[PDB]
Parts: structure tokens; C-alpha cells; sequence
């Protein structure tokens, strides 16, 4: 099979050298939210089950694990994934490129879920390690 | 399980799905109820 | 012509006493998305056929005019409904029982020229006449 | 003026579909009764006079014409009421959806203290729309 | 409300002129099937309620009653309408003109139904009121 | 009385479908012409009583309402009608399917050589959707 | 169930692949538990 | 990676024994419409696009490969799938177990592609390989 | 197209909309 | 005509640029 | 090689909406029989030889690893399953839905006449979510 | 092993519908160009040594095999790649959505100084979809 690797880490070299990195945020958030369109979890009843479908999902196509976490006095969601794949040095941290894929992936992984209704916004919380990436979902205010 | 249930989670989060997802009786056992 | 007017004041009333607000509003969507699946418009392509086909379905009926627009800066459709029927004083304003009909008709009417599987919302916007119903469509759940 | 005609069809279907027939029934029979408590007949001291008082109210709402018959082996009252109004395929018979609400309305109609009806309680039993129901003390 | 009556009349005229019998009569059918996907029954239990519904539908137009029997030793659906809406003279035979508008109504009625599958033929049979429209239905 | 506008829509829709626009358009002016046949109006001499006649047929039909007025610059008519008969989307603009229709009949009526407009020729032209405008020129 | 046939009983009737398709048979519940 | 080969051969056995061919295929009809449900194809343009589509998808799970022809004088979808996977000696013919999944799984994938409320169905054509199935995909039911 | 019917054509095939009523008109 | 489509519609429900950024390079 | 994670997963999903749990679960302790009846272990007499025998079918399939410790008290086996396959959220706990299918195949794999053993039961009871402990008792 | 399958036809989706099909073919030759500066043949002086050397780089990183020819007509340099990776249904024509990143790679490889064919300029022009020929010429 084919490897992507050497491809991807050109590409985002330069996709960064040529647009910004505003620019190819909202690119590769779009990517996340048509990858979630692609492959979707059924319809989930509480939070383990659905990590336990997302977790699924993510090894279906090798991408890594994730948790998930309820914050009431918060009133968000934390989204902790691991073993983020890596594609060259690109990215704020270093080697995190592919990192608004997730944002875009679990925002639609989550909002397709029976019970959400609205606007929803993911963001990434910018010790862990380098491919661990944490997210905050809230509604949009 | 102990974890919350999808439907407490989007309560939780706000917006108005906490209001859509106010547990309410159905048609039928609002009937037989009153 | 059998008159329904009394016995739907009636029956609003007696639903209205028995069960809550919410309650009657899920059904009445229901009957709203029943009534939809009874009488569909063709296959339209843009949103003045659209509104003709729908206004036409209406007068088959008589239960008002509708007006579309979208609203790209907002993302949504909005609906304006007008001369929807009056039973009693039932309803939120009173008068409007029957508008949680409209948002199931809509829905589906409107949801029948999109893709496969769709997930879209018709909410009432809670000046305007009495009978005049504001709502607007927009996808379920969106994310950013 | 609007019709009403396909909302009654689809509400019940979506009605027996969800509750069932006696939540149906009842429900249905305290429309009769709350419709009764909105147009009422004069107070008549004879069937005749009733069943006049009762067929003008029927025709005020366009929901049929009805026989009152004065039964002597019991006292009992035998109400034919036809041409009931038909909302579909619901009911049992079909077509027969609203007949309940006729139980709410005769019961409400004739049974009246300051006519010479009072008491007897109303008991559902031809054309698909005729619907035959009793008045026993 | 507009009359269409003396426009269907002179419709009917200029098709029949214009074209020939079977055109105007597939072409009728196609109409008839797009009639019943703008208004359609929902889905019955038995050949009463069907028939019910369809009268309802019917009754939403205006377009006569119909009467619904199965035939289990021909192995068929005879379909009976009448009060067939009359536009002119012409039809076969005269003042039927909208005669084929049901073979393809009641064929997108009944194909609509849970259970069905395949291809149908909805035929109309060729003592009887002009505007009674008597049509079988088969499989294909 | 039977309701032939779920009928008209769905058979303008097939039509459209299969035809196209300008067979259609010939069709529908050829059904107007031979309406024209049917009923037709008293010769009139004058521009304001065949307006009334014309009035009373299209009341007669329902087929809304019309004006005609005689344009001094150049001896030709300008006919406008409102509340033509609305059956769907089908048309050009959508809900104007019926306007060919108007042509034709108003080349049949208006045309009467026992009155004083007998060489006179249809052309189809902030307007309402159901008003048509058409302009007859000797 | 009313004195009419069902239509499934009507599809049956006339034929084709529906009378085997609308043939009576158990749901997987039943036809594990009877087992 | 655990193995579900043995697995499925004891399961196709079982379920066979104790439950008829109809309500089995049934089942699987519903688990294929279901993992449709799960994976889906992008909204494509033309045959061949929704063809590289279908085939990237079976090829994630490696389920085989398809071709799509769409036959006008049979107006119908003449699907072939080559290389259905193998859960021992059960279905007709032996080692074509899930093809009820298939059907449902190109049910769901076609339908994905059409209008919002369509009525087709996918039926297998019962010297073609063993493990290669055609399936036609055209209404429900149609009148003429 | 790409030398392959597309969707919108499929479905409308299997609908069945792939003398006539043009061509009896055109004849006229 | 004169009215955004059907499909117009629910692409804009359901949906610097990077075509502006590309060409500016 | 084929992948059925996703069948599976789905599979498990029908079921569950179909059928419910308990006879899910005898289904799955026939399936698990009937796999036993595919594969066997050799005839051991100590109870370390038939965990060896045991981890090496499950290698050979590829579902888990096993332990079995005889208990001095009441004569019973403790059988703790690790690294059970794992198909969606379906199961009790979720993700252990093919434990009975375990059940059984422990069922026909210990109680063997050529053995030590011959005649017991399995009964399902910090333990990891894929860990499934069995217990073997006469 | 992560895979970039999906990942890939959702990017080359979002990309067409974004940018178009000359600034997305541009994008990718430059990021061909890119890839030639990563992985480079050694400096080969024959149509063949570079040939094995090519193909031993598109095996290192699994993306086909490739043969080049030396056409005497104009001295020009003919390429075919077969079994280019597949993104997707992206492309002209589909699936054929790499192309001027083979473009790009074959431009940075080729025309090195060091060996024999270094004033070349890279040109995409009954096959299999996947194989892809370009032409070479100075």
C-alpha cells in the first residue's frame, strides 16, 4: 500500500510556506468535518459508549484513542486524544499539523449525536505529550 | 454505567437543547395521568 | 361539509387541560409531518417554484399563504406563514394552536427536495399579525 | 374557510397510533361533553320536541341528523344518529372515528335537569356512518 | 375560482386533432401517475381502509368515488370509479377523455402500498354509466 | 364540481417535461384560438365595449380580468390582464402557463372582421405575476 | 379483522415475487426462542 | 488483531440451524443496512465516481470489489461484487453467506445518492465465481 | 459528463423516464 | 429565476479564503 | 484478509435491538460450544498443562490470553480471560459482548471425559473492561 | 501504522471544490517539486540506471513503477507510470488525483545536472487509469 507520509509532511511544508496558518486551520477543520461526514458512530446512549465507538472509529483508520469527559461546572466537554499521526515538523506545537482535523472530526463525530441541538464550537487547549491533543466543546455563544 | 448519558451531556453543555431534552411525560401517560 | 370549527376548539381545549404545553406541541408536529407525507409538492429547483407549489398545496387546503427567503449571512430559511387557521383561543399566542403543525409540514415539505438524509430543524421564531407564523430551517447540531 | 378535513385524518392516526383505542375513546368522549357544554338544546318535555331541538343543532353543525325513539319495554332511549361526519379510516368501523364524541355529545344533550331527561346514562351499539347508541336509567 | 372546464375541453379537442389515441392516452397515464405522487393514501391494512382513503383523496378533488374488489379466482383487483369529471366529447367512449388519468392514479395508488413489488398493469375494461370507469389490476 | 388544478399542474409539468417551450407555447396558443371558437363576443366597434364584452366572457370563464387601450403613436392595442389562472410553477415567468392560452384568445376575439379590429396580430410583452401584457398590431 | 382482505393477503393474491416476499414467517425473537 | 473467521463460521452455523433462511437473510439485510448506516460514500456526480467511491469503502474494510453498470432497457443497476468474504460452507450457494449484507450495504450506498424519500430495492440474481454476487438495484413497484 | 451517466440520470432510468408525443407534434 | 435554487439553499445551510490566499502567492 | 470489526459491531447492534439480552447470550454460549467443537485442546491432567494448551488455541485464534487457578476451598476454577475482542459498545459490560461466546467455549473446552476435569459449569461473574472472569465449579 | 486513505479523498474533495483544478494542479506540482528535494536518484548517465533508480525510489515510498524511453525523434524522454496511488474519485481523469505530483517529482528527479538529462521540461500526455504518461522534452 501506499505511503502518505513523506507526501503529507511536503504538503503541509508547503501549504504553510504559501498560506497562513489561519488559513490552513479552517482547511484542515473542513477536512475533519467532511472526514466525520465519511465515517460516523451509531447513535450513542452515554459517554462511555460513544468513546468506546469514537475509539473504534479512530482504529479503523489508525489515528489513535480518545476520551472523553464531562465538566459540569464547566459546562463543556473535554476531548483527549492520543497518537495523533505525524507528518513532518509542521504545526503550533511542532509535529501537532494534523490537529484541526481532529477539531473539525469530533466536532461532527459529536454534534451528529441524537440530543445536540444549535451551535457548537471545538477548540484546541493550547507537560502532555507531544501528540496529545486536548479539546474543550461548549456551545457557541 | 457511571458515565453521564448523552441526552445529561447536552444539558449540561446549555444552549436549548437543555430545555428540548426536560424529561416530559408522553401522550400516553400524560393521558392516563390526568 | 361537515363543520369542524367547534369540535377542534373543543378538542384543543380538553388537550390543552389534560396534557402540557410540550406535549401537544410534539403531537401536533407529528400530525404536521403525517400531513406533509399525505400531500407533497414536485421536485422543485428554486425557491419561487418552490413557494408556488407550496402556496398552491395550501389553497388546496385553504390554510393560508407562505413566503420563503434565505438568509445566507444567517444560514437558514425563513418561513412566513400567513392566515393559518384559528380554533378557539388555544395556543401561545392565543389563537396559534395549530403551529407546531406547521413546523412539522414545513419541515417535511422542505426536507423532501433535499438530499437523501438530511438533518434539518424548522423552529418557530417566538408588529406580526395574530395568525401569522414566523419560523426558520436550519441544520440540526452545526459545529465550528 | 379552511378544511380540516386531512389534519383530522392525520391527528388521528397519529392519536390511535400512539394511545391506542380506550385512551382514544375516552378522551374523545370528554370532547363530546365539553362540545355539549358549549351549544345546548332548550329544555323539552317530549321526545318530538328533542329530537327537533337536537336535529337543528346537528344542522347548525353540519355533523348529521338523528332519531330519538322512546323504547317502553325498558324506558329506554334508542338514539340513530346518521350521516356522522368521516375522517378517514380510523375507527371501529372504519370511518367511525368520531362516533365516541357523539356518547360525550347526546349524553351532555338530553340528559338535562330542567327537561324531562334527566338521568340515563349513554351506551354505544346499517350505513358505515350511522351509529346507534342507548339512553338507560 | 377559475373554470377549466371549456379549457379542458378545448385541450382534449387539439390533442385528440394534433395526435393520436394511444399518445393522448400514455400521455394521460403519465399525468395520472404524477397525480399520485403529489397526493398519495397512507399505508392501509386492508381493501377497506384503502378504499376509504381513496375515496378521501377523491373527495379532496372532487373526482368521484371509487370501489375497490379483490378477485382471487382471476387473480386481480377490479377497480370501479365513478363520477369520472367530464370534459367534452371526446374519449372513448364519449365524455371519457380522463378515463386513462386514473389507470395511472390508481396505479401509483395501490403500487404504493407495503407488500407490493414488481410490475403491475392497471387495464380499464372496454349497463355501465358513461362516466363509470371499470380497471383491472395485474402483475405485468 | 370537479377540481382540475392538481390535474392542470401535473399535466403542464409532463408537457414541459416532454415538449419543451415553444411546441408547448404553439399548443397552448392553438388551444386559445380554438376557446375562441367557443365563446366569442358581440362585433364591437368601439374599444371600451369590446373591453365590456371581453370583461363579461373572461366572468363568464373566471379568467380574471382585462383592459385594452388604444395607443395613439402607433395603431396597435395594448391588452393588459389580470388574475390570469395560476396552475403550478410551469411558465415563463413561474406560475404564467396559461399565457399562450391568452394569446390565442385574444387573437380570436378581438380579430372579428364584422367589428372594426379585424387585422390586428398577437405579441406576447412592477408587474404583477398573474398580469400579462400583450400588444395586437395591424 | 374487518370483513375485507389485507393487503398483503391482496398482494398474495395477485401474484408475482410478493407471494413469497409477504409469506408468514417468525421475527428473529420468536424464531430463537421457539428453537 | 483477533481473528473473527472461526467465529463467524460458528455463528452462520448456528444461526442457521435454529432460525430459517428468510428471517437469517432478513437479519443480515438489516445489519448490511446498518453498516451503510456507518460508513458512507461522498455525494458523487456519475457512475464511475460513485464506483472509485464504493470501492475505496470496500476497500477499508476489504470487503471485495464493485461494479456499477446501469442498464436503461432493464431500467435497472446491475451491481457486481467480486470477492465477497467467506464464513465457511453456509448460504446458497456454499460460502456466500453474506450476501444479504450486500444487498442492504448497496442499498443503503445507492440510496445515499438519491432523493429524499425513494422506494428501491437491491435483489440478488440467484458460470459466475463463487464469491462474486450481482445484485440488480430498480423500484419497489411500479404501474403502467 | 466523464463518458458515464450520472446520478441524477440513474435514478431517472430507473424511474422510467429514460410514436412520442415531440415527435407526433413535430409531425403535425 | 431571480431566486437562489434548491440547491443553493442547502448548501448554504448546510455550509482570507484559501482560493485569495493561493493567488496572492 | 477480510475485516468484520464492522459487521460485528452492527451484527451486535441488531441483535441486541432484536432479540434482547438473555437470549443473546445463550445464542453466543452456543456459538461458543460449537467453536469448542471446532477447535480442542489435548487431553491434560494438571491444571498448568491445560492453561498452556489453552493460551495456545487462544493464539492460534487470536482472541485473548487465559489463566486458570484451581481453588483449594470449594474445588472450583477461577478462569480470568484477558484481552477479550472487542466489537462496539454492545455488551454488559460495554464491549464484552462476545463473553458469552466464551462461556461457552470454556464450557466444552475444560470439561473434557479423556481429562481431569469432566464435569463442571461455567458461571460468569479494578478488573480491566476486556478482562471476563468465569468461574468452573461442579 | 496511521492511514491517510480517507484523510486524503476528504482533503482532495475540500481542495477541487475550494481552489479549482489549475491552482490545485499547480499546489500539487509544487509539492511534487518538494518531494524531489526529499528523496533524490543518484546522477545517472543512462536511460536505464535511472530507470532502476526511480523505481527504486517509488518503492521506498510504495507509490508504483515507472518506465522511462528514449525517443530519438527529438531526443525526447517518455515516462510511464503505472499503479499511481488512488486518493479518491478526484482527478481528470478519476482517481487520477496525484498526477502533478508526479508531474513535480519527475521534473526535481530527471533533470539533474550532474547527469545526462538536465535541460528537460515535464509534460502530462487504452491504458489503465492509474498509469499515468508524461513526456520529457529539452
Amino acid at each position: 500500500k501506499p505511503d502518505f507520509t513523506l507526501f503529507l509532511q511536503t504538503l503541509s511544508w508547503e501549504i504553510d510556506d504559501q498560506v497562513g496558518i489561519e488559513v490552513r486551520n479552517e482547511l484542515l477543520r473542513e477536512v475533519g468535518r467532511g472526514m466525520g461526514t465519511r465515517i460516523m458512530p451509531p447513535p450513542c446512549q452515554t459517554v462511555d459508549k460513544l468513546q468506546i465507538e469514537l475509539n473504534a472509529l479512530l482504529a479503523l483508520i489508525g489515528w489513535g484513542t480518545v476520551t472523553l469527559e464531562l465538566l459540569s461546572e464547566d459546562q463543556s466537554l473535554r476531548i483527549v486524544h492520543e497518537n495523533l499521526p505525524q507528518v513532518g515538523s509542521a504545526g503550533e506545537p511542532s509535529g501537532t499539523w494534523l490537529a484541526p482535523v481532529l477539531e473539525g472530526l469530533y466536532g461532527r463525530w459529536v454534534t451528529s449525536q441524537a440530543g445536540a441541538f444549535g451551535d457548537y464550537v471545538v477548540t484546541r487547549d493550547v507537560a502532555v505529550p507531544r501528540q496529545t491533543i486536548i479539546m474543550y466543546m461548549r456551545v457557541r455563544s | 454505567d457511571g458515565s453521564p448519558t448523552m441526552a445529561e451531556v447536552f444539558m449540561t453543555l446549555g444552549g436549548r437543547a437543555t430545555e428540548l431534552l426536560s424529561p416530559r411525560p408522553s401522550l400516553r401517560e400524560a393521558l392516563l395521568r390526568r
